[PDB]
């Protein structure tokens, strides 16, 4: 019955350096040793440190060497790590987690995971996606159900929020992940269907909120001249 | 001679008073080839013991 609260993240510059802190709560912090687990986008999970029980021991992860430093204020509940010189590699949710001393040894597996930051690594602006329609208005004529949709182009972080017609249309709400373009930026489509019977009769709005930049801007998705 | 036979005069003789060995020019040092270092690290640097 833990919760761990994790301060820091956001988006950073390569060759920058920083920290976070995670708060624990819900258990006696100065008696268990700690973990950073990175979960990449797509990878899956990497171990990055630990910590002893009274932090006497640091053990790091390999390609890890150079870059970062990891302490431990057991006052207030808290595993810092100080990260350095970050590469656009290092964008992941690095959980913090709670380990068990349950083995021969001062390291063993590991039950409680807590919900870290998005320390999100880029050498660029923060630039708001731009609201595009997509309704060919000439190429929906599949009858029944045809895929029509919104163009998220350009957003960054990857937060987002696509809801039609403020969720009206629930069924076939693909959301699809990012489309990165060359470039490094990100963009990606949501759909619903439609019958082409009745493309007028609900004006589509897509709204979204692009909670970096809180890029609040709607755009209309409806049959055109096309 | 003198200082074997404890005395400042000698007689006529042949007297034997020390040993002649040839000394070492050089020191060499023959051993293999071998280049990789050793595994201490994982023996005594281990978790598990
Ligand atoms: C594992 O054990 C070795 C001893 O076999 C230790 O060697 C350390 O190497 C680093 C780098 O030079 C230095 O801290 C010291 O030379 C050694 N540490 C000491 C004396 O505390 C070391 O504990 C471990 N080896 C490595 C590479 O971490």
């Amino acid at each position: 019955e833990v919760q761990l609260v994790e301060s820091g993240g956001g988006v950073v510059q390569p060759g920058r350096s920083l920290r976070l802190s995670c708060a624990a709560s819900g258990f006696t912090f100065s008696s268990y040793p700690m973990h950073w687990v990175r979960q990449a986008p797509g990878k899956g999970l990497e171990w990055v440190a630990v910590i002893s029980y009274d932090g006497s021991n640091k053990y790091y992860a390999d390609s890890v060497k150079g870059r970062f430093t990891i302490s431990r204020d057991n006052s207030k509940n808290t595993l810092y790590l100080q990260m350095n010189s970050l590469r656009a590699e290092d964008t992941a949710v690095y959980y913090c987690a709670r380990d068990t001393e349950d083995c021969s040894s001062t390291t063993c597996y590991v039950d409680y995971w807590g919900q870290g930051t998005l320390v999100t690594v880029s050498s660029a602006s923060t630039k708001g996606p731009s609201v595009f329609p997509l309704a060919p208005s000439s190429k929906s004529t599949s009858g029944g159900t045809a895929a029509l949709g919104c163009l998220v182009k350009d957003y960054f972080p990857e937060p987002v929020t696509v809801s039609w017609n403020s969720g009206a249309l629930t069924s076939g709400v693909h959301t699809f992940p990012a489309v990165l373009q060359s470039s490094g930026l990100y963009s990606l489509s949501s759909v619903v269907t439609v019958p082409s019977s009745s493309l007028g009769t609900q004006t589509y709005i897509c709204n979204v909120n692009h909670k970096p930049s809180n890029t609040k801007v709607d755009k209309k998705v409806e049959p055109k001249s096309c | 001679t003198k200082c074997t036979l404890k005395s400042f005069t000698v007689e006529k003789g042949i007297y034997q008073t020390s040993n002649f060995r040839v000394q070492p020019t050089e020191s060499i040092v023959r051993f293999p080839n071998i280049t990789n270092l050793c595994p201490f690290g994982e023996v005594f640097n281990a978790t598990r013991f």
